[PDB]
């Protein structure tokens, strides 16, 4: 108890970080989860893990949540915030030991995380754009592999980079920002491996329509189906006479028929071009080709959830009209500027041109084999959810853990400041920052001791910027964790997760802290 | 809970201990453990996978073991004993050394470049094949047979590996990958023998068809398989109310007789005998079929309709309007129950897709058979192996101690800390010649030095010590030789896995 409590919620918060020190980020090492005693998952970056972990001490027990408390918000500082948990409390812990009563520097500490924050006004970069978070082509290009994405690993992210920043897209339903909603995008295989390209609007996942479908037709009035066409069995369709053996089986196979009619009603109603999620028979895709009607099938869900958002409006992914869609109400009018149907991969993809009422565009990358869908699949994520972060927030934090140094001296600057105890509040706070270059350094088989103290040795007074990094601070590594630039190696941060994970450990240290006895009943 | 340098430890430590016991069992010349059950119960085996299972096992890295080792058990099944060989081998070598050198990390990378290496040699060290020529793949069924040591059928067997695996593989993904096994259809038949068996078209249909009224024979019928939705509709297109009552019996079912029919007769419109029904079976939608005299094969498995999706080369049918020989019964097929003792048989042969051909097989019975089938499953499984892959590599060191000398070449000219992987890397090569040297039974320290020139000369191209010969020998004209993806494969896994133990230092529950 008291200390030994203290300490053992000091202890624990030492312990449970070991994990994650090791697992964490991308520098991370893979750890084993055992789910009861017997069923073991492995992964690194414990942010995941320890909310599947058992958090067997209330120290262990105050965070888990906290840091889910920071994933909830955003996948940055989750792993990490533990850390800052762990080290001011290892750093208080003597101090409380030494004179300092748990309560009096631990304000400071608030005031200390107020420094930083006061401090991340001078230090953000609101142009999130030009550089680009892990740069541009790092951004991707780290996301990427070499493989086929590896010569265009700088060239691939450019694109892929400037494509989620700003390209024309239709947002959800067409939203007026830059690509919120990611960007419609294709990774399809084949052709050269150069040959990737971001198109006009959707190239479809899809059926074609494989009835003699015309394979253009232009500024397509659109009914994209989530619902499938198909068929009924009517016991009896139109007519009743029969005249003829021909005339016996015409009955109910004038069911079929009432949908030519509807579908040249509907070549005059509701689409130029019939997009269906689901499966047009080519008995129903005979229906409209007939008409002149292009009619495609089994359209990739998410193409056409973006097609629908990209056409507008009406759409009979609404509502289902059947036998081969019965004639539209005109609820179902989608919207494409144009529609060609383009070979593209060495594969026909109708590519839907933007929007009649919108922007909107697929990427579709052109490999050689799936191991370029399997690379620019997260070379995509990381770009995709850098530029999200990067769309959401221009204010970003530049550098990795050259801010660490400066955070550290920027405090330590004002530490002194405060005099008597609180200047140790400054200074431990500015202390238990250096971790972070620590961790990185470590997880990379580095020394930041080397790193970090490095990192110190950049200034003219403080700022972390791609100014002078010779005689300032600016990024970082992972690799390494050194500082380098912005649009070079070194790190980024957006604007928002460090008051959070601030604050959270800022917190974190206190309050299991403030209780001395466990004891019972 | 379990941490770092002791997780190292235990990954060395038990790693060690997991790669080890069975290579006494490993070679054609092997060394088979006893394994003892707590009530007595022994067991003799030289399969890892099985020795994997008695043994109480804890480590939970050891269990992680076990999956990458069923998980190769899921591939190939052989070799999982080879692939943890050499992942203890390297998690043994590099890791304590490197981590006390302080890192997993150099020891990550370099296995990548252990790997592409021996990928590269591995084109130069694995020669193609002629999978045209089943001769030329039949040596290898005769060398994969063997080194458990069963000859006997598996000689024929050998022979009807190469012909069915040829034929069940048809598939593309336009980069024509084939792993088409479930195409391969296989019989448990009483009597013939295990030196008669064959492979009969399309995919015979054994297993829960022996159904009498199937007719017999369909010369050309269709087989019909239905994802129709036959199921009688009460009503006009719907089914009605129950029959509670004699109104209900009289009015329903006659509504029910129309759908059966129009799709019967839809069914009737690609004209078969034999219609196996599957989605929407009604008793009367046989009695229908059987009223129409066309055999209504119900009671069924879809799975048999995906052997026989497999038999006609088909898919299966949703549609219940105007149905269709490419809709089902694809090609113009057969159907026939046939007797191999006297359990009948379903073959539908002649899918509308050539190299159709599905294995028969008989022993004297079912279990002489059985021996026949298991050792033919391994058979069959090189084969889309070497169908897999049309490059195949003289074995034993050969195979080992050809890269490594690349590898250290690399280690000597990369002569970074990543050269010490390569170092790391270039025996781990050699302990299934170890292993050799332990199957001919012969002194390794000298047949390695010797094997280590014979690469330094030769280059151990085809030159390996092949304990079953004793001796470094060419292992071309000793004719000892794998498809090359089942090296790779082999050496593929052990690299990922150590890598995967390489990233462990914490076990947590």
């Amino acid at each position: 108890t008291g200390e030994t409590i203290r300490s053992q919620n000091v202890m624990a918060a030492a312990s449970i970080a070991n994990i994650v020190k090791s697992s964490l980020g991308p520098v991370g090492l893979d750890k084993m989860l055992v789910d009861d005693i017997g069923d073991v998952t492995i992964t690194n970056d414990g942010a995941t893990i320890l909310k599947l972990l058992e958090v067997e001490h209330p120290a262990a027990k105050v965070l888990c949540e906290l840091a889910d408390l920071q994933d909830k918000e955003v996948g940055d500082g989750t792993t990490s915030v533990v850390i800052i948990a762990a080290e001011l409390l290892k750093n208080a812990d003597e101090l409380v030991k030494q004179k300092i009563h748990p309560t009096s520097v631990i304000s400071g500490y608030r005031l200390a995380c107020k420094e930083a924050v006061r401090y991340i006004n001078e230090n953000l970069i609101v142009n999130t754009d030009e550089l680009g978070r892990d740069c541009l082509i790092n951004a991707a290009k780290t996301s990427m592999s070499s493989k086929i994405i590896g010569i265009n690993g700088d060239f691939f992210a450019n694109m892929v980079v400037d494509a989620v920043l700003a390209i024309k897209y239709t947002d959800i339903r067409g939203q007026p920002r830059y690509p919120v909603n990611s960007v419609n995008i294709l990774k399809a295989h084949g052709r050269s491996q150069m040959e990737s390209m971001l198109i006009s609007g959707y190239a479809l996942n899809c059926v074609v329509g494989s009835q003699g479908m015309p394979k253009r037709i232009v500024n397509a009035k659109i009914a994209c189906l989530d619902f499938s066409l198909q068929k009924t069995k009517m016991k009896l369709g139109v007519q009743v006479v029969i005249t003829d053996p021909e005339k016996l089986d015409q009955i109910r196979q004038r069911e079929s028929d009432i949908t030519k009619e509807r579908i040249q009603k509907i070549l005059a109603t509701g689409a130029n071009v019939i997009l269906t999620t689901g499966g047009i028979d080519d008995m129903c895709l005979k229906y409209f080709v007939e008409a002149g009607a292009m009619a495609v099938r089994r359209v990739l869900k998410r193409d056409l959830k973006r097609i629908a958002k990209a056409s507008g409006a009406t759409i009979l992914s609404t509502l289902a009209n059947l036998e081969g869609e019965e004639t539209f109400e005109a609820a179902m009018l989608g919207q494409a500027e144009e529609v060609v149907q383009e070979r593209i991969c060495d594969d026909e993809l109708i590519l839907i041109k933007n929007t009649k009422a919108r922007t909107s565009a697929s990427i579709i990358l052109r490999g050689a084999n799936d191991f370029m869908c399997d690379e620019m699949e997260r070379s995509l994520h990381d770009a995709l959810c850098v530029v999200k972060r990067v769309l959401e927030s221009k204010s970003v934090v530049p550098g990795g853990g050259a801010v660490e140094a400066a955070l550290s001296i920027y405090l330590e600057n004002y530490a002194t400041s405060m005099g008597s105890r609180e200047q140790l509040a400054i200074a431990e706070f500015a202390r238990s920052l250096l971790v972070i270059p620590n961790t990185l350094a470590v997880n990379a088989a580095q020394d930041s001791t080397d790193l970090v103290a490095k990192l110190r040795a950049f200034h003219n007074e403080a700022q972390v910027n791609p100014e002078r990094k010779n005689l300032k601070w600016i990024g970082l590594d992972l690799s390494n964790g050194k500082p380098r630039d912005n649009k070079q190696a070194g790190v980024f941060e957006p604007t928002i997760v460090k008051v959070k994970s601030l604050k959270f450990a800022t917190e974190a240290a206190i309050t299991i802290l403030r209780i001395d006895d466990l004891i019972k009943l | 809970r379990e941490s770092g340098r002791k997780v190292q430890s235990g990954n060395i430590n038990a790693a060690k201990t997991i790669a080890d016991i069975i290579r006494t069992c490993l070679g054609p010349k092997s060394m088979m453990k006893m394994l003892l059950d707590p009530m007595g119960g022994i067991v003799m085996t030289n399969d890892g996978n099985a020795i994997l299972r008695e043994i109480q096992v804890q480590h939970p890295a050891a269990k992680s073991m076990i999956e990458i080792s069923r998980t190769q058990d899921e591939e190939v099944g052989d070799g999982t004993t080879s692939v943890i060989i050499l992942a203890g081998e390297m998690l043994s070598v590099a890791e304590h050394f490197l981590e006390q050198q302080m890192h997993p990390t150099v020891v990550i990378s370099a296995y990548r470049k252990a790997l592409d290496d021996m990928i590269s040699t591995l084109k130069k060290i694995s020669i193609p094949v002629d999978i045209s020529d089943s001769d030329m793949m039949l040596n290898i069924i005769n060398s994969s047979i063997t080194t458990k040591a069963i000859s006997r059928w598996s000689s024929l067997a050998c022979n009807i590996a190469l012909d069915a695996v040829k034929m069940v593989q048809f598939e593309e993904n336009g980069r024509k990958e084939i792993d088409i096994k479930k195409y391969a259809r296989v019989e448990k038949i009483p009597g013939g023998i295990i030196e008669d068996s064959c492979v009969l078209r399309g995919v015979m249909i054994n297993k829960d068809v022996t159904h009498p009224r199937m007719r017999r024979y369909i010369k050309n019928p269709r087989i019909v398989l239905l994802d129709s939705s036959l199921e009688y509709k009460k009503g006009e297109s719907q089914t009605d109310i129950e029959i509670t009552r004699e109104e209900d019996f009289t009015r329903i079912l006659q509504m029910e007789e129309e759908y059966i029919q129009q799709l019967c007769e839809d069914i009737i419109q690609l004209k078969p005998d034999v219609v196996i029904t599957e989605k929407g079976i009604s008793d009367l939608a046989q009695h229908y079929l059987m009223r129409a005299n066309i055999t209504a094969i119900r009671r069924v498995r879809k799975t048999d309709n995906n052997r026989i999706a497999r038999a006609c080369g088909a898919r299966i049918v949703s549609r219940p309007e105007e149905l269709r020989e490419d809709d089902v019964g694809t090609g113009a097929g057969l159907l026939e129950i046939k007797k191999i003792g006297d359990e009948y048989f379903t073959f539908i042969t002649d899918c509308k897709d050539p190299k159709a051909c599905t294995i028969l097989l008989r022993g004297a019975s079912k279990e002489i058979l059985s021996e026949v089938e298991r050792n033919l499953q391994d058979a069959m499984q090189v084969c889309r192996n070497v169908l897999l892959d049309p490059q195949l590599v003289p074995g034993g060191g050969a195979s080992e101690m050809a890269v490594a000398h690349a590898l250290t070449e690399k280690s000597k000219a990369m002569t970074g800390v990543e050269q010490w992987p390569y170092r790391a890397v270039a025996q781990a090569l050699e302990v299934i010649p170890r292993t050799l040297i332990q199957n001919c039974g012969a002194s390794t320290i000298r047949l390695l030095t010797s094997l280590r020139a014979k690469h330094t000369q030769e280059n151990c191209e085809t030159w390996g010590v092949n304990g079953e010969t004793g001796t470094l020998v060419d292992m071309k004209e000793l004719g000892i030789w794998e498809p090359l993806a089942v090296k790779l494969q082999t050496y593929k896994t052990a690299v990922e896995t150590a890598v995967l133990l390489l990233r462990i230092d914490d076990i947590v529950s």
